RNA sequence: UCAUCAGAUGACACAACGUUGAGUGAAGCACCCACUUGUAACGCCUGCUCCGUUAAUAAGAGCAGGCGUUUUUU
């Protein structure tokens, strides 16, 4: 059956999904910290 | 339009087809395309075959060929010749003598390369048999009063004694007298071939094809050309080898010897193309980007444009980088000879018949290229696909040694953690008591100092045990291992 | 409607019947709505798969018919009864023009001049043996069915010797003079009907495929 | 398929018919031609292959 | 429900939750998988686990949690045993088959594309059923490596020439039924009258260029970068103001450069009357990568121009 | 290689092979003794027959 | 090198549209759409189509610039 194992997610016999820690994730600004042309959002880019 | 010939070193034939500063058409020759296929050549037998009933000849260094015995001509055989099956290639001549003889078969097995006696000649209209007279009549596509009043034309047309001949598929047969041109002219060029073979006993190329001359001006010239440019001197009378050979002489006054003082292609400042034909994102002519890449399975280009971030401009002025692309593509598509599955990622707009009017100038440009085009509508979303067969049906090089065709880098920190699972899986393995493996330096450089305990726990579960290149042996001096 | 009310004399039958005869039982499944293409509708099979249980557990072989095909069940069959012979036949249909000559490589050929030719009405001259006005065409005039079906059966007599002796390809060329129209349709229909009876088939237009 | 070759033998089993059952016989029909044409559905040979020269025959 | 809901875990259970939030990553993970149809969740570190029992009560679901328990035993649980081909599956750029054949999963800059190679068995056998057959198995692992190795966009493929339409419409189908089990947004379509397939998307949510080629597969052959730079230079020869020239090459690249062709290269200084011509090999460069710079000893300059570059 | 004169091509290899007997192996087609071991084997009549009806047809 | 098995050529023809709808593809060529609304500036210019003109040249229009200098912003 399911089971949960570096993340793992086997579903069943197969593994149904993976999920793996990098430096760094996908937070929006302010997800875990805290009409100009320019601004300071972390850059001047955008 | 504009011809552009550079030869300065004859190892890259370089030639191109500018509308005014601009090139078009793109021919630079691949040293090493070796076409050898039809190529007139010199040698001597190697090793008569009485159980293959071949003779193989030396032409060239890599093998030494093949001569079916079938294939042989009346100078090869003696005098005295004799009917009793005739299968005795020793009887019908000792090796050693001197030959003869085209490519005939590219050399594509282990199996020897294939050649014929019986020679060819590559006539535009027309294709003379030499020596073998029983090869004759029309080919297929020409058919009707064209078979029929043609037929009368040749008949008209006079032929040596044994030769036969095979008028080309391109039969418009308008002009008997163009056929007699053109026929005496490959007479004249094969009496020239064998004099000049009767040089010396070496292994010799006689004659071959190079799209220097065979593609340029069958495929590549057009009555609309007009300025024609040559660099090399040495082959401006090889470039008349044909001026008037081929039947029209109109473009002797093409013939513009290049003769400036600056090499041809900066002359009209082509360069700059011609590296875009290579590097792998073009910077679109209006400004923006036409970025390819091949899958290898497929090809698929993009074209983030206006070379901007922030500033004020529109879809309109989007759907105008996907007009003026739509031909550089076109332009990149001859050039670097594309052929199979083309898609785009066009920035889709609002503007339905901006989605006709895209499509409509990418099929424009369709129509004027040589090569056979399937085009397809937009998607859904917005991936339009595209198919062209190849116009030159011709390992370089194709994966780099660290990217493998890849061309992505492996994080170092995956790299070790990969190597190090590896590892435990290996020791856990029935007979194993040590586990020794070859692993990139700079991987190892980090790897051991932050995983010191981490490989003593390895070392005590199992207890008793570039980039791309990593290969771990599993054990039943590290510098000289 | 051949289920009893009680197995246990499905059974005790079963029992009954000669030994030489050897019975097997082969169930089935698939998706509930997938079974509704080829066909209430939810109840009426939920007990009525409460009957047919029984059968399932005593089941020698049961199969998963939801992506199932008539080939996949053929193929499937021929192993699990007949059994499975490495040495495996692949019957080559080719249609070829005896203008252009017979297949370099041909077991067996077989000229289909006399059969009706699409050729006579104009309309025709252009489409070739896969569009449909020509596949009608001929279906129509019997003699081609007769022929099909005579040419069939001759190959079906002589196809289990070939078997034997581990043949890895059979090759039936089929030719008209120009090979558009007769020889392209009967090689289709020809190997379709093959393909039916489960063994390999590839079809190849020899004319057509030239351009 | 089911014919054997003695007639007697379905016509006893009419007779064995019980119940007084009306035994209603239903029969169809059609020609050569449409009968080969229709014959012709993949089907298998005409149980009567015995050397039978044609499916006509 | 939703709608009685609408109006008020109950509402109730979800105030405490909504706290936080409003007062206000691994765990997300958990967040990934909120079906929480799993029993076994085995931890080999027990801090690990004990962060798990701090986030079981941010979780808010002790009965679902019941199940959760660190294991020694990686191997039972195929942790250390099973899951490992998939492990390097979500690495390997092409993926073998039960049924033999393979797939190739590429990232072209443009757009992502796949063609799916068939078993390349020995022999041929009815090459089109076989497509079919390879092709059903392949559309079954797509989905799998297309969510596992996380990404997705404007995917195409190219399948195995399938001529019977409607086969090829149930292969489409199979297709159709490949995700419904994921929860991710998808848009499949029809098969190109090329043969290919458009797709779909993966946006919800490790590597870079090769250090040789800069990312490019392939490499230009070094026959032909021999007159490739040879026209550089004679083209910035031409430049005025120009006094010398420096060239950074390595080392085979010079090799058959200067020895090979040093008649061009001599030619080259008598036409550019005056201005001077440097070749420096270098070990460091790669085949492809290299510089110029045209305004040290003859084997010593590269330091130099290294420090600026 | 197949006789470019050729209408019909009946491949006939699947039949006994005679080979099998090194003693009629050097006898040529027309010789009796081979004559008699086709003869012996039922199946070439079976072939030779049923192709007699699959042309005469 | 005997066996066996596997591995770019005569004499022809090509109508009527009443093949019409018995049966409308294959490839071209045309038109025709859709429905969710979510850096400058100048220097000099060894020159390239063209277009004008008279004077072919030549002068001159437009200026992917190769880059000098000057501020200078991308």
């Amino acid at each position: 059956m399911k089971r949960m194992l570096r993340v793992a997610l086997v579903d069943g016999q197969r593994l149904y999904d993976l999920d793996i820690e990098s430096p760094g994730h996908e937070q929006k600004k302010a997800n875990i910290y805290k009409e100009a042309a320019f601004v300071d959002y972390g850059a001047e880019r955008h | 339009k504009r011809m552009l010939i550079n030869a300065t070193q004859q190892e890259e034939l370089r030639v191109a087809l500018v509308d005014g500063q601009r090139l078009y058409d793109l021919d630079i020759e691949s040293p090493g395309h070796e076409q050898k296929k039809a190529n007139i050549y010199k040698g001597k037998i190697t090793r008569i075959e009485p159980s293959l009933e071949a003779a193989f000849v030396d032409y060239g260094a890599e093998r030494h060929g093949f001569l079916p015995l079938k294939e042989i001509a009346r100078e090869y055989f003696p005098a005295n010749y004799s009917a009793h099956g005739r299968p005795n290639i020793k009887d019908v001549l000792r090796e050693g003598q001197e030959v003869i003889v085209q490519i005939d078969k590219e050399e594509r097995g282990n199996k020897g390369a294939a050649l014929t006696t019986f020679i060819s000649l590559a006539g535009s209209y027309l294709v003379l048999m030499p020596n073998n007279p029983r090869a004759g009549g029309i080919s297929r596509r020409i058919e009707g009063d064209d078979r029929t009043e043609l037929k009368e034309a040749l008949a008209s047309l006079e032929l040596p004694e044994g030769m036969g001949l095979i008028v080309r598929t391109a039969g418009v047969g308008k002009s008997a007298e163009a056929l007699q041109w053109d026929l005496s002219f490959r007479l004249k060029h094969w009496e020239a071939i064998k004099k000049a073979a009767e040089s010396r006993p070496a292994p010799f190329l006689i004659h071959q094809e190079s799209n220097v001359i065979v593609r340029a001006f069958r495929d590549y010239l057009r009555q609309d050309i007009g300025e024609i440019l040559i660099d090399n001197p040495k082959v401006l009378e090889l470039a008349r080898q044909h001026i008037a050979a081929l039947g029209r002489p109109d473009f002797s006054s093409k013939i513009k010897l290049y003769t400036g003082e600056i090499p041809l292609f900066s002359h009209y400042q082509i360069e700059s193309q011609i590296e875009s034909a290579f590097q792998r994102e073009v910077r679109l002519p209006s400004g923006g980007s036409i970025v390819i890449d091949s899958t290898e399975a497929l090809t698929a280009i993009d074209i983030n444009s206006a070379r901007a971030t922030r500033g004020g401009d529109i879809e309109e002025t989007a759907f105008n980088t996907n007009l003026e692309a739509a031909d550089e593509i076109a332009r990149q598509l001859r050039l670097r000879d594309l052929g199979g599955l083309i898609v785009i990622c066009f920035i889709d707009m609002t503007p339905v018949r901006h989605q006709r009017a895209v499509e409509n100038r990418l099929r424009e440009a369709v129509r004027q290229d040589r090569a056979r085009i399937q085009i397809s509508h937009i998607s859904r979303f917005g991936l339009l696909e595209m198919s062209r067969q190849r116009l030159s049906p011709s390992s370089s090089h194709h994966v780099c040694p660290r990217c493998s065709g890849t061309g992505t880098v492996r994080d170092n920190e995956s790299l070790s953690l990969s190597i190090l699972r590896l590892i435990e899986e290996e020791a856990l393995k029935e007979n194993t008591q040590e586990v020794h493996a070859i692993v990139p330096v700079p991987i190892a450089s980090y790897l051991l100092n932050e995983k010191r305990s981490a490989v003593n726990a390895i070392e005590t579960r199992q207890d008793g045990v570039e980039t791309p290149h990593y290969h771990v042996l599993r054990v039943r001096l590290s510098y000289m291992l | 409607r051949n289920m009893p009310e009680s197995p246990e004399i499905f059974e005790q039958a079963m029992s009954n019947l000669p030994d030489a005869f050897s019975p097997q039982l082969l169930f089935l499944d698939a998706d509930r709505n997938t079974l509704i293409r080829r066909y209430s509708l939810e109840s009426a099979i939920d007990k009525e798969s409460d009957l047919l249980e029984p059968l399932r557990s005593r089941a020698d072989l049961i199969v998963d018919t939801s992506e199932m095909s008539v080939h996949e069940l053929a193929e499937m069959l021929r192993t699990r009864l007949l059994g499975k012979r490495e040495r495996e036949l692949t019957m080559v249909f080719e249609s070829f023009g005896f203008k252009h000559g017979i297949p370099i490589d041909a077991d067996y050929v077989f000229d289909v001049r006399f059969l009706p030719n699409p050729h006579w009405d104009p309309k025709l001259r252009p489409m070739t043996g896969l569009d449909k006005p020509v596949a009608a065409f001929l279906d129509r005039h019997t003699e081609v069915h007769n022929f099909i079906y005579q040419t069939r059966s001759y190959l079906e007599l002589w196809l289990p010797m070939l078997e034997t002796n581990n043949r890895s390809y059979l090759t039936v060329a089929i030719g008209c003079t120009g090979g558009k129209h007769r020889s392209v349709y009967i090689a289709e229909q020809l190997a379709d009907y093959f393909r039916s009876r489960g063994k390999n088939v590839q079809s190849r237009h020899r004319t057509l495929e030239k351009r | 398929r089911n014919m054997p070759e003695s007639p007697e033998i379905f016509e006893q089993a009419m007779s064995n018919l019980p119940d007084a059952f009306s035994p209603q016989l239903l029969f169809l029909d059609a020609d050569r031609n449409t009968l080969i044409r229709r014959y012709s559905d993949t089907r298998r040979l005409h149980p009567l292959s015995s050397k039978n020269l044609s499916l006509e025959s | 429900d939703r709608t009685e809901l609408k109006e008020a875990k109950s509402a109730e259970a979800l105030q405490w939750d909504l706290s936080f939030r409003l007062k206000h990553v691994i765990v997300r993970a958990f967040r990934d998988y909120l079906r929480q149809d799993i029993g076994e969740i085995l931890i080999d570190n027990p801090k690990v686990l004990e962060l798990a029992r701090q986030h079981i009560a941010a979780l808010g679901r002790p009965d679902f949690s019941s199940k959760i328990k660190l294991y020694t035993g990686e191997i039972p649980l195929f942790s250390h045993y099973q899951i490992e081909s998939q492990i390097e599956s979500a690495f390997q750029r092409e993926v073998r088959l039960p049924s033999g054949g393979s797939i190739v999963i590429d990232s072209t800059e443009a757009l992502t594309a796949i063609d799916i190679n068939s078993a390349r068995a020995t022999r041929g056998g009815d090459i089109e059923e076989t497509a079919f057959n390879t092709n059903l198995e392949a559309a079954d692992e797509i989905a799998r490596q297309l969510r596992l190795r996380d990404l997705g966009g404007l995917i195409v493929i190219c399948f195995i020439d399938m001529t019977p339409v409607r086969h090829q419409r149930a292969v489409e189908n199979r297709l159709r039924e490949a995700v419904r089990q994921d929860r991710a947004r998808i848009q499949i379509s029809h098969i190109s009258r090329f043969g290919l397939l458009e797709m779909s998307r993966q946006r919800l949510s490790s590597h870079h260029v090769c250090p040789r080629c800069s990312g490019t597969g392939t490499v230009r052959d070094n026959e032909s970068l021999s007159l490739s730079i040879l026209r550089l230079i004679e083209e910035e020869a031409l430049k005025e103001n120009t006094q010398e020239v420096h060239a950074i090459v390595p080392v085979p690249i010079a090799s058959y450069l200067l020895n090979e062709k040093r008649s061009a290269v001599n030619a080259i200084e008598t036409r550019q009357d005056g201005v001077r011509c440097v070749i420096v090999p270098n070990d460091q460069m790669e085949t492809p990568h290299y510089h110029v710079l045209r305004v040290t000893l003859s084997y010593m300059l590269p330091k130099l121009h290294e420090e600026a570059m």
